[PDB]
RNA sequence: AAAACUCCAGUUGACACAAAAUAGACUACGAAAGUGGCUUUAACAUAUCUGAACACACAAUAGCUAAGACCCAAACUGGGAUUAGAUACCCCACUAUGCUUAGCCCUAAACCUCAACAGUUCAACAAAACUGCUCGCCAGAACACUACGAGCCACAGCUUAAAACUCAAA
RNA sequence: AAAAGUAGU
């Protein structure tokens, strides 16, 4: 089914971060994936000092790889993201636009419960 | 002789309906030093304050404008098997006539 | 005017205190126990300027756990730092206890102006587990 | 630990009014219940005794919010004797 | 153990998808689906070859076919996951829920 | 807002584990609880500080900071004065809230009856 | 005859209160929406009594706030100090 | 209620485990 | 209608050929899913 | 207060097989036990109902065996106060153990002490009363969560489970 | 903080 790949990279200079933005996508169609879209969320400041393989980071560029893939490709990508040296943290979430919303009609005011205790003299 | 079900249809309490924030005129029927008792019709009375704008214009019989919030003032509480009326209305005063 | 949320290290701001920015005014670290109060006055590039605990200023047992035992831990926490000139202070308070306000009265009655107060009380999001409960 | 250092639990003292800047700083921890949660993790509250405490906290909240409904619903009916003689 | 190149149960009555792009017939395929969609065609593959009244799914004979499909869904689950005692209940209750719909079929 | 209480207490019909286990029955009583107060305050601690902060520097002689140690008496005068009056201004009339005893006489006027 | 009241299906009830996020769609990437429901001092999630959300949409907020902390999208211990002047929809007392 | 039918059976089992330990 | 609304989206799937452009296409471009909401149900960017 | 710690404490960095604030004023799932950090994969029997002291499958924490991990907690134990004594409450340290793997043991106030399925509106306390139908169980207290047989990977164990003597109550 | 006991109807 269809997944987003919330993927943070390390801040590396558009000739040399498009080098590694390929090698994720090649690791999708080598796991059989059909890459739908790619987006950039920007190169923002990291919410906390992530230290991952093996050094300390404070800036980070945010991307998104929307793709379809089989079942077996998802637990095999997280291997390929783990041994990667240029990514920060890539986690393959299913696309929230597979599950269609329920029609939330609005809240209803719940009463106090009735018949909770007996009608005793007390 | 007119049938009850007919004269309920032609009855200005029935014509009003859901009484939220509805302009009603009412008679004052008892003055206490600060608190005004306005009989608009209805089942009950209501109690208001004496404002600082035209504070001497409120005598017995003074027709007064009322927003008439919600004739209830009843609420069921956590143990109760009926609900606690206060025999009031919480209608807020506006003016005179 | 006077927002409470501190001027962010996202630049930039309009507040200088003795002609210096926010991020270079020295930080004072109340560590409040239930029976102690150590106070360390630290540069914003992390150099220690003064140390006065509660047990340093005389007391050595459960009279350390009182308020005025931390107030004289704060009166001594200024004049040991006032050899360097520490007239503006950021305050980081760690841990609960008695000497949390009462040590914070020592820094100002030692004449050091406090611009910010921070509660870096270490709360785990369910980390270790603490001791077995009392039975008093 | 690895966040930015002076943002969270930070309150700035206006012109030297520390004694309120500690009150409002107490309040924000006490409204969010950190002070209530700090003073319970001093001793390991047993997982049995969470459900006995946090079903006293909820069940005290039912009754407390029902009086402070019913009081607010009856604080209008405390003015004077309207009648006083019958 | 169906071919993973096939289509889903639901996408067979579209009369244009035998002539589409290779991505589309892979996007509409068993290899790109949640593995319960193999189990949808198993009830439909088997309701052809066994009962003379297919797409029924309310009779006695239909209910055994759906259960004996989903029994194998637990047997293949329990190939891995040997401590997963939740599905070892579901297997061993569905074995014996079949055994009464089998007995209700002889009688 | 008062939190929901339909499925919470274990009753006959509710097919479920309870959420709440109340020890007293959850019925409003026709009496509100009285007023708690006045723990171990022990005021004029911080102005005893500066008073005893002259006294170890000096020999012990009081009129070295005569002017100050009258101030330590001055809040000690004021702290005695406030607690005298504060015990009366909770009795003559407390605004804002009511007193409980001017509240109890109202809650019996509309008593919560669960016995029909 | 014609006079007596009919049984109809209860008019004068306005259709029920649609919470604040009723037809909308929370994301884990939509930090400026999610940072609105955490506290600007402690970083903790405001509850249903504060946020005024239905129990459906309150749980999608919390399942996406906790989705976004571990992914490196929003911080744990505070509000994003950049995203501080957003419409304060969460009702909270402090400093009146 | 009374735990007096538990305390009587409590002590029986403690005496039984103290006896089975000893011999 | 899923399929005829899927056909035109297949033309924008990243292939092994039409790839090195659309690495550079969106690394130049940008999208933000960032929006707040007010006390009325109205979204402001 | 001691004892211990000064190979200590406080900042600031590097740091996890441990444990999962707030959300949780929610009422969810699962047969129960249990389950509220995140992702993903697999995944939640049965369109009648009942049905095991006649079986199969599971069953908190504790405990066993083999091999690891080891921050913190902690039976046992040691030290220090306390006390008439203190094998306890209080303090400190530390071990089994809690955790992971692989098999057992098969128990709880396993209680929401209120069996399942369908349906209606008065002993006293408690969580209002009662039909139809089925299965299970009970019929004075204590001896007795015992003895003896039997079963069980359990060996100081579990399941099942009496009698004698006694009493006129419990 | 520390409190142990009070013969048989
Ligand atoms: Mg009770
Ligand atoms: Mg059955
Ligand atoms: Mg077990
Ligand atoms: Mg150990
Ligand atoms: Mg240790
Ligand atoms: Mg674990
Ligand atoms: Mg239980
Ligand atoms: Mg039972
Ligand atoms: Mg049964
Ligand atoms: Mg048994
Ligand atoms: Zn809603």
């Amino acid at each position: 089914p269809r997944y987003e790949l919330a993927l943070i990279l390390k801040a590396m200079q558009r000739p040399e971060t498009a080098a590694t933005l390929k090698r994720t996508i090649e690791a999708l169609m080598d796991r059989g994936a059909i890459v739908r879209d790619l987006e950039n969320l920007g190169e923002r400041a990291l919410p906390y000092r992530i230290s991952a393989h093996s050094q300390q980071h404070n800036r980070g560029g945010y991307f998104l790889v929307d793709f379809y893939a089989p079942t077996a490709a998802v637990e095999s990508m997280v291997e390929h993201l783990s041994r990667d040296i240029d990514v920060i943290r890539g986690n393959i979430v299913k696309h929230p636009l597979t599950q269609e919303l329920k029609e939330c009609e609005g809240i209803v005011p719940v009463p106090l419960a009735e018949k909770l205790y007996s009608t005793k003299k007390r | 002789v007119e049938s009850f079900a007919s004269m309920l249809r032609h009855s200005p309490l029935t014509q009003m309906g859901p009484a939220k924030d509805k302009l009603v005129i009412g008679r004052i029927f008892h003055i206490v030093e600060n608190d005004l008792y306005i009989d608009f019709g209805g089942k009950f009375h209501c109690v208001c304050r004496r404002p600082e704008v035209d504070g001497e214009k409120y005598q017995k019989g003074t027709r007064v404008r009322l927003r008439l919030l919600d004739l209830e003032l009843t609420s069921r509480f956590l143990g109760a098997t009926t609900d606690t009326t206060v025999l009031e209305a919480n209608a807020v005063l506006l003016g005179i006539q | 005017k006077f927002s409470i949320y501190p001027p962010i290290p996202g630049e930039e701001s309009s507040l200088r205190w003795a002609g210096k920015k926010f991020e270079e005014i020295p930080i004072a670290h109340i560590k409040a126990s239930h029976n102690n109060t150590q106070i360390q006055v630290v540069s914003a590039s992390n150099e220690p300027l003064a140390f006065a605990s509660c047990g340093t200023e005389g007391f050595r047992n459960a009279k350390k756990g009182t308020g005025i035992a931390a107030q004289t831990a704060g009166i001594a926490a200024a004049a040991r730092a006032k050899q360097k000139g520490v007239i503006h202070i950021r305050v980081v308070v760690k841990g609960l206890g008695p000497g949390r306000l009462s040590a914070m009265h020592g820094l100002i009655m030692g004449g050091l102006e406090v611009i910010s107060i921070t509660d870096n009380t270490p709360i785990p999001h369910n980390g270790c587990r603490p001791r077995k409960a009392r039975k008093l | 630990a690895k966040h930015l250092k002076f943002i969270a639990r930070t309150v700035m003292v206006q012109e030297g009014n520390v004694e309120s800047a500690y009150r409002t700083l107490n309040r924000i921890l006490t409204m969010d219940g950190l002070i209530e949660d700090i003073k319970h993790r001093r001793y390991y509250e047993k997982p049995c005794r969470r459900r006995q405490r946090e079903s006293y906290e909820r069940c005290r909240r039912i009754y407390n919010m029902e009086m402070a409904r019913k009081i607010n619903f009856l604080m209008r009916k405390n003015r004077a004797d309207p009648w006083q003689g019958c | 153990d169906p071919p993973p190149s096939t289509l889903l149960k639901d996408y067979q009555n579209v009369p244009g998808i035998e002539k589409v792009d290779d991505v589309v017939k892979r996007l509409l395929s068993l290899e790109m689906a949640n593995k319960k969609e193999m189990l949808k065609i198993k009830q439909e593959q088997f309701m052809k070859k066994i009962v003379a009244n297919p797409e029924d799914t309310r009779s006695l004979e239909a209910r055994i076919i759906a259960l004996s499909v989903k029994i194998r869904s637990y047997e293949e689950h329990l190939e891995k996951h040997r401590k997963d005692k939740a599905h070892k209940r579901y297997l061993l209750m569905s074995i014996d829920q079949r055994k009464k719909m089998l007995k209700n079929l002889r009688n | 807002a008062t939190p929901s209480l339909r499925g919470r207490l274990a009753r006959f019909g509710n097919p479920r584990k309870p959420v709440l286990k109340p020890n007293k029955p959850l019925i409003l009583a026709n009496r509100v609880g009285e007023r708690r107060r006045e723990k171990g305050e022990a005021t004029c601690i911080t102005e005893m500080s500066v008073m005893m902060a002259c006294w170890k520097q000096n020999e012990f002689r009081d009129d070295a900071c005569r002017k100050e140690i009258q101030g330590f008496l001055d809040c000690a005068a004021r702290a005695q004065e406030a607690r005298k009056m504060r015990s009366i201004q909770e009795t003559l009339g407390e605004s804002g809230s009511l007193l409980p005893n001017k509240l109890n006489k109202l809650l019996q006027r509309f008593p919560n009856k669960p016995y029909l | 005859n014609e006079d007596l009241p009919i049984s109809m299906e209860n008019p004068y009830k306005e259709p029920l209160k649609k919470c604040i996020l009723c037809g909308k769609h929370v994301d884990y990437k939509n930090v400026q929406l999610l940072s609105q429901f955490v506290s600007p001092f402690t970083g903790c999630i405001y509850g249903r009594h504060i946020t005024g959300l239905c129990g459906k949409k309150q749980k999608e907020i919390t399942k996406a706030i906790k989705r976004a902390q571990i992914m490196g999208f929003m911080p744990v211990t505070y509000k994003d100090p950049a995203y501080l002047k957003d419409p304060k929809v969460c009702n909270i007392r402090y400093r009146e | 209620k009374n735990v007096l039918k538990i305390r009587r059976r409590k002590m029986n089992h403690h005496k039984y485990r103290k006896l089975v330990k000893k011999t | 209608r899923e399929v005829l609304q899927l056909q035109e989206e297949v033309k924008n799937f990243i292939t092994r050929e039409n790839l090195e452009a659309r690495v550079e296409a969106a690394l130049d471009s940008r999208k933000n899913y960032n929006w707040a909401i007010t006390r009325e149900g109205l979204v402001v960017r």
